[PDB]
Formats: structure tokens, C-alpha cells, sequence
């Protein structure tokens, strides 16, 4: 039902052009991107790509997941996501380098483990996460996007080889590359980090195995990072009772969900 | 006389001199009022920052005195700038005493309220004890916690086990066993006796404001973790 | 389909429970709330007011709308939406007190304007609008929420009155005090609840300033002796966005301009001032 | 040598961040003020800079304060005689700035570069004054600063490079002056966008961290500037 009519989308910029299609950064109620095909000619697979694509997306509805705005095929075929205001993940650690604090460098990586939770609760397959798609809206959230290929070591094997412990073959190599800042090619011995974790070195060793019937299931991976994120110090100091701040307001402020008198 | 009296400190609140605050808010108190809700905060938040901007100095200046091993003339160029921001920070603090022991702590009848300037009593003397030395540092330590005990006891026939003074003095009174004292052994039990004893309350009801007090509850599990971690 | 079945929420803190929005604390999935029943039977009226509002979710995905995430049957009717941590719109003006620049006073008043069309093209009557159930995440981009009363073009299915009690006294249209056969709600008489936000958003103020009771308003907001009185504006209000509120609170009910025109407007003033008022001198090294 | 520890003193005063025991201890190296060297100099400039700097930041919103009078109170007399207070120790934390400067700074300096600087700085308590003086005051001062700029434009416009910070930073500052004293965008717009685009013009050779901070003021005359133009 999120067919819009045509002759809405106030096309832009070309963001990339490569095997996935093309994206312009498009405008429509606020500036929006668009994951554009540019073909005319519907070729018999994406006749059937598309239509169980966005039967995919109908269904997400997350934080962590990228927002889905809208979709049309009527002058030309693509979809409407949501536009976020940062750069990627990739771009964070190979591309300008930069660095972090280790007490938010695994607050994101509750963040993607948190949101690929989401995914498999509605038995959602991704089937092609890297880095290059972990998007982070104002430094603060991450989102996850263009999980294009994703229908609702088997794969360098081909013996469907996927299935929910598929994903997680690869979700160790994205929090591997926040430790060590370098992509790989057994990455394990590098792990030389500034706190320098053990259950970090565990669970990241825990992911990555060769046997690929006893991996993880990912309610015990969101909860096995939640427990350690109170053993890293958040502060370097006592702290005392503040400055306290009287003024008249000291109740919760439900009045978003709610009304108010 | 004395409404206006409020307003001129009131009106240097936003204005962000915090000394004429200070001396606005001390004058009132010749009188004998039992002083409210609304002019007794005024003195945290003032009394807080004029010795906090110093002592935010002695903090640096005690590091920057022992940050070089050199010429004994910059090392004793330190010392005699050390001592000036020391002198200061004492007497600021017995302006405080000496007006809340003479009459105010007289006048503390409520234990709503005989309990908060308890709390602010001994905590400037730990402010001195931070920075006190010799037999001087021996006799305002033990001093510290005698009169800290004598709130911490009001707390037991003190209203909610969630109320924020009560919070506020537990982490005032945990966060002196570590860093005065140096007994880590009791530090951990302060906070999880009050921290526990809180996080078992607040199931039926926090109809009573409480925003407040949660903020407080975030900060006795962050700085615990430092304490845990050795 | 997100019926979500039971035992996946964990419901944790109580945060209100005062004129019928029982809201709660959740933690499924990262933290999200939960307003739940307050009495354990549905009446028919709260059994129609959750078998819309479950649907008036269902319809919107915009970035600046409160995001809707699922909703329980079995142990009691909940309602799964986002957890937006910052602070409310009214407590930044008339409780903290924060001194706004005029550059992120338009930014604000932009974002409520660019994402409530979005409630227009997919045709919600957002029906009690306040100043208040405006929501900022972490002060920097805005988030509106308060579906309560939302209702969707409803031509096909009559409603009754349901109303006229509330605390939405200092921004209530004329037509509300009609009270017609005819609902009075409507596109056009949502932008005065707009008009009246953007007056007190401006000025820093609040609407109806000298007012003792409601015995004095009620009487002249729809016969023409109570007006929100623009003239004491902010000391920097742009000619634009000083001209605008204008015909945008107007009492004349089909004379308000239209929704894509108010935001078509406030895009024009992208090159207004870069700086603050305060023309800067050489620096401090 | 009684220099260097009149300067530990005060290099250190600073990093402690207290500017007030370090204002009253900066001005010492004058009274032997054989010659102020570049590098200690500026030491006395960021010192006065924020001395007052608390104060006029303080001075701003006593007067936001005081004209919203919510109709006419019978208190906001106390807010204007709160307000006098601050007005008192203004004039008395600048008189020894402009007045330490022409009886010592001033007259010993040979280079040009100290010239332009200590006269642009003789130039600016005025224009701190100037808001403050509300009255016929503000009909004395005001000339006082604008010769002591005049006086500061012929040592910079010959005499120094075109893209000099200080030089830069004086028309960036003297741009100030006319708008909220003498209330001439014209002669204000036509005074910015002459260095601004003599500057921009040749920046071939310079190095870059001359380039750094000469663009940290180059866009503070855009954003000068737009103000301006809006109005």
C-alpha cells in the first residue's frame, strides 16, 4: 500500500554506480535516498526481485534498521529509504581512519548485534552484511541498510546454503575490523586492543569457527555484550552528588505518549 | 529586606558571578526563618562553584607542581602559588560552618530537612581533608564521619528509602571511604547497601517526582565499576 | 502482521499513569515504552480507540514521526512505540528556560512542518495537536507522537462527539467551539493548532498570556474579541516567517493556506543569517 | 632574573585558569619594560582579553534582563542598581590597560608590528567602553578610539604585509566599530571588502599555518559581512 503515484520524486545526485544498481539523493518530504535500476528493459528476474524485496522490507520497523519510506515502478523502477546524516562504517575506519574510544567502539557493536536481532525475530534472512552497508546517523545510532539480496562456510562451498548461523560467519569479521582497524587477507592473534577485553577476545573467537553447526545463536550475543559493557569503566573519577538542578520539573515526562490534562 | 534579598542572588544565578552570590545568600540568614526549599538549594549551587573553581585550580596546580623534576627555584615558584589558592579555599568553607553550626543547624528542626544540611555539613570538611595536612588532616577526618553518622542515622527514620537526599548522601558517603579514608573494603558495601535497598523499592508506585533521583542511581553504578575493577 | 505475541516485552519501570495514558517501560530489542489499559476490561469505546489507533500506526513511516514498533493482545491491549530520549518541546521553553538561537528556532519549526504533511498526503486529521506532544531526539532533530485522538478521512464511517475535554484551551480552533454535525476537524483547521505553536515557538512566550480562567476565552475565540496577539513578537523575526503566521492563525476558516504551501515558505529562508547576531570580533588565542 | 619568574608565575595562572591573579601579575613585567618581546606580549593579551571578557559577557545579559521589564515592577530598579555594579568595576579593570599602555608599551616600541598592535589594543577598551558609557560619554570616547584606529591604519596599511593577522584582525575588529557606535553598514561593508578580498588575492607563498589562523578570521568576515548585507 506504499505505492506512490508518479511524479513525486524530486531526483538528484548519483551516489555510486556498480553491481547493485545506482542511488540518487533524491527529495521527497525531506531529502530521502533512492536505490535506483536504471534499466527500462525488466528483465524476468528482477520481475521477480523486486516483488519479494519490498515483501522483505514491508515488515522491518526498527531503530537500528534503516527506514523504509516508500517505493515505485510506474516511471521507473526503485525504492525510497530514509537519508542519514553520517558516513559509513567503512568509511570510519579505512577510508579517513578515524579513531574512537573503546567505551562507544563496542556501543556500536551492541548496536549492530542489537539490530540484526531484530531481523531473525521476524525470520528474516540478510545473507550479504560487510561493513560497507553499517550507516551511522549523527555518530550516535548505527542503521542498518541496503540489504538488498536478503530473501525472508557454506557460501565459499556452495553445498540454500544459508540460514540464521550464516550471517554470523560474518557478523565476528565486523566486529574483528572494530578492533584491529585493518581487514584481513584466522584473524585472531592481532587482537592487541587499548582496554584489551578477554570476552571480547572470546566472543569474537566464538563466532568465527570452521564448524559451522555449533555457532552462536544471537539472543545469547546481545546479551553476552550487554553484560560487558558494565565491566568497561564509564567514568576516570569519583563523582559526588551534582549540582543539583531545581527547577520545578523533576517528574519523567511521559507527555510525548500520552496527553497532559 | 528580605524577599529582595533572595532576588538579588537569584537575579546573579543566571548572570554567572557566583561570588556576590555567595555573599547575597549568607545575609539572609541573620534572621531566624527556618528558611525554605527555595533559598537553601541557592547556597549548593553557589557555595559548590566558588569552591569548586578553586579547587578545579588546586587540582591542577598540585599536578603541575610535581609535572617537572627541574630547578628548585620553578619547583618552590609552585609552592608559594599552591599555598595561595590553599589559603583561600579554607576560609570560604568556615563562612559556611560557622553560619550553619551557630543558628542554621539549630534551626534544622525537620528531618525532611535537619538531614540536608547534615549532608552539607561534613562535606566540606572532607573538602578541607582532601587538602589539609599534618595532625591538621587526623582531626577533620575523624570529624567527617561523625558527622556524617549522625545523618545517615536520620535516614533510617527518614521518609522513602528512594528520596534523593538519601541517595545524595550515600554517595556522598561512599565516595569518602575510597577517596579519604582509602577503605575500598567498605566503599563497595555503601553503595550496594543503598543501591539494592533502592532498586527493591519503586515496584508499586513513583508517584512522588523522581527524575531526579534516577540520575543519581545511574552514578552509583558508573563510578562502582572503578571501584570493582581493582 | 506485528501482533506481537506475548512474553517477547518485558515491561519494566512505571513513568505515568494520569488521564488515561497508563505508560510504561519496556526493554524488547533496545528500550522501548508501552501504554497499556488501565482498567483490565475494555469498554466499546476502548476497544474502537485501539482498533484505529493500530491502524493510524500502521500507515505513516517518516524519520520525523514517532516510529511504531508492535502491539500485544493477550495479557492486556499494548502499544509498542519508540523511546525517544531528550526532552519535550514545552519544557525547553517555558521550564528549562533555553535561550533559543533564531537559526534552530526555524529548524524546529521547519521539521514540524516538513513531517506533518506527511500525516496530510497519507490524510490523518491529527485532531488534538499540542505544544507538547512535540518530542526533540537529543536536541537536534524532532520526533512527534500522540496519536490519541488521530483520526483518518472518515466520510465513509461517522463518529460521534467525543470531546471537549481536554487541556488544549490555549490552542483550540473556532471550529471546535462550533461543534458542527458536519467535523469540525479538518485539514484546514489544523494548521491554527499550527499557527499558534509557531506563535509561541517565535516570541518565547505563552499563548494567551493575560488569562485568568477559561471563562473569558471560550466566549471570544470563535466571536471575534480573543485573538493570539502576534505584535508582540521576538526581537529578530524575518520579514517571511513575520508575515506567514499572519494569514496562518486566521479566523477565517477556508482562508489558512495549505499545508505544502507553509513548509514551501519556510524553505526559502535557507539563506537567511549564518552567523548570530553578535558581529564577531578577532580571537582569543 | 627577575623576569622569567614574573613570567612562571603568570605562564602558569593561566593554565590554571585563574586570569584575575595573573591580570595583576602580568602588567609587572612593564615596570622593567625594556623591550616587550612577541612572545610574551600576547601573554598580556589574552590576559586582559578575558579579564574583561567575563564581565561584558556578564554586562549582556543584565541588560537583556533589565528591558524585559514584564510592564514596569517596583524591583528592576535593584536590577538597574545591580546593574550599576557591574559598570562600576568596568571602568576600573580597563583605565589601567589604556592606561599602561601609553606611558610604557608605546613609547618604547620600535618595530612597527608592536606599534600596530599596542595602538589597535589602545583602540579597544574604547569600543568595551563605549557600550558602557551611555551618555555624553559615548560622545567622547568614541573619537578617542577612532583616531587611535586611524592612527593604527598608516603603520599597517604601508608597513606591513597585506596579509598580516594583525592587520587583518584590525579592519576585522574596526568593522565593529561602526555598526554599534557610529551606525554605517555602508562605510562598514566598504571597509571589510576591500582586505578581505586584498588577502585572498596572493595566497600563493605563504605557509600554512599563517594561511590557518588568517582563514579563522577570513571566514569570521563572511559571516561579518552577511549580517550586513541582510540589512
Amino acid at each position: 500500500d506504499w505505492e506512490i503515484p508518479d511524479g513525486q520524486i524530486t531526483v538528484g545526485q548519483r551516489i555510486g554506480s556498480g553491481s547493485f544498481g545506482t542511488v540518487y539523493k533524491g527529495k521527497w518530504h525531506g531529502d530521502v535516498a533512492v536505490k535506483m535500476l536504471n534499466v527500462t528493459a525488466p528483465t524476468p528476474q528482477q520481475l521477480q526481485a523486486f516483488k519479494n524485496e519490498v515483501g522483505v522490507l514491508r515488515k522491518t520497523r526498527h531503530v537500528n534498521i534503516l527506514l523504509f519510506m516508500g517505493y515505485s515502478t510506474k516511471p521507473q523502477l526503485a525504492i525510497v529509504t530514509q537519508w542519514c546524516e553520517g558516513s559509513s562504517l567503512y568509511h570510519h575506519l579505512h577510508i579517513i581512519e578515524t579513531k574512537f574510544e573503546m567505551i562507544k567502539l563496542i556501543d556500536i557493536a551492541r548496536q549492530t548485534a542489537q539490530g540484526m536481532d531484530y531481523l531473525h525475530a521476524k525470520s528474516i534472512i540478510h545473507r550479504d552484511l560487510k561493513s560497507n552497508n553499517i550507516f551511522l546517523h549523527e555518530d550516535l545510532t548505527v542503521k542498518i541498510g541496503d540489504f538488498g539480496l536478503a530473501t525472508v562456510p557454506e557460501v565459499i562451498r556452495m553445498q540454500n546454503p544459508y540460514s540464521f548461523q550464516s550471517d554470523v560467519y560474518a557478523f565476528g569479521i565486523v566486529l574483528y575490523e572494530l578492533m584491529t582497524g585493518q581487514l584481513p587477507y584466522s584473524p585472531d592473534l592481532s587482537k592487541v586492543r587499548s582496554n584489551c577485553p578477554k570476552a571480547m577476545k572470546r566472543l569474537m573467537a566464538e563466532c568465527l569457527k570452521k564448524k559451522r553447526d555449533e555457532r552462536p545463536l544471537f539472543p545469547q550475543i546481545l546479551a553476552s555484550i550487554e553484560l560487558l559493557a558494565r565491566s568497561l569503566p564509564k567514568i576516570h573519577r569519583s563523582a559526588s552528588e551534582p549540582s543539583l538542578n531545581r527547577a520545578g520539573f523533576q517528574t519523567e515526562d511521559f507527555s510525548l505518549y500520552a496527553c497532559a490534562s | 529586606d528580605k524577599e529582595e534579598l533572595v532576588q538579588r542572588a537569584k537575579l546573579a544565578e543566571q548572570a554567572e558571578r557566583y561570588d556576590d552570590m555567595a555573599a547575597a545568600m549568607k545575609e539572609v540568614t541573620e534572621t531566624g526563618v527556618e528558611l525554605s526549599n527555595e533559598e537553601r538549594n541557592l547556597l549548593s549551587v553557589a557555595y559548590k562553584n566558588v569552591v569548586g573553581a578553586r579547587r578545579s585550580s588546586w587540582r591542577v596546580i598540585s599536578s603541575i607542581e610535581q609535572k617537572t623534576e627541574g630547578s628548585e627555584r620553578k619547583q618552590q615558584m609552585a609552592k608559594e602559588y599552591r599555598v595561595k589558592v590553599e589559603k583561600e579555599l579554607r576560609e570560604i568553607c568556615y563562612d559556611v560552618l560557622g553560619l550553619l553550626d551557630k543558628h542554621l543547624i539549630p534551626k534544622a528542626s525537620n528531618p525532611e530537612s535537619k538531614v540536608f544540611y547534615l549532608k552539607m555539613k561534613g562535606d566540606y570538611y572532607r573538602y578541607l581533608a582532601e587538602v589539609a595536612t599534618g595532625e591538621t588532616r587526623n582531626s577533620v577526618v575523624e570529624d567527617s564521619q561523625k558527622a556524617y553518622q549522625d545523618a545517615f542515622e536520620i535516614s533510617k527514620a527518614k521518609m522513602q528509602p528512594t528520596h534523593p537526599i538519601r541517595l545524595g548522601l550515600a554517595l556522598n558517603f561512599s565516595v569518602f571511604y575510597y577517596e579519604i579514608l582509602n577503605s575500598p573494603d567498605k566503599a563497595c558495601q555503601l553503595a550496594k547497601q543503598a543501591f539494592d535497598d533502592a532498586i527493591a523499592e519503586l515496584d508499586t508506585l513513583n508517584e512522588d517526582s523522581y527524575k531526579d533521583s534516577t540520575l543519581i542511581m545511574q552514578l552509583l553504578r558508573d563510578n562502582l565499576t572503578l571501584w570493582t575493577s581493582d
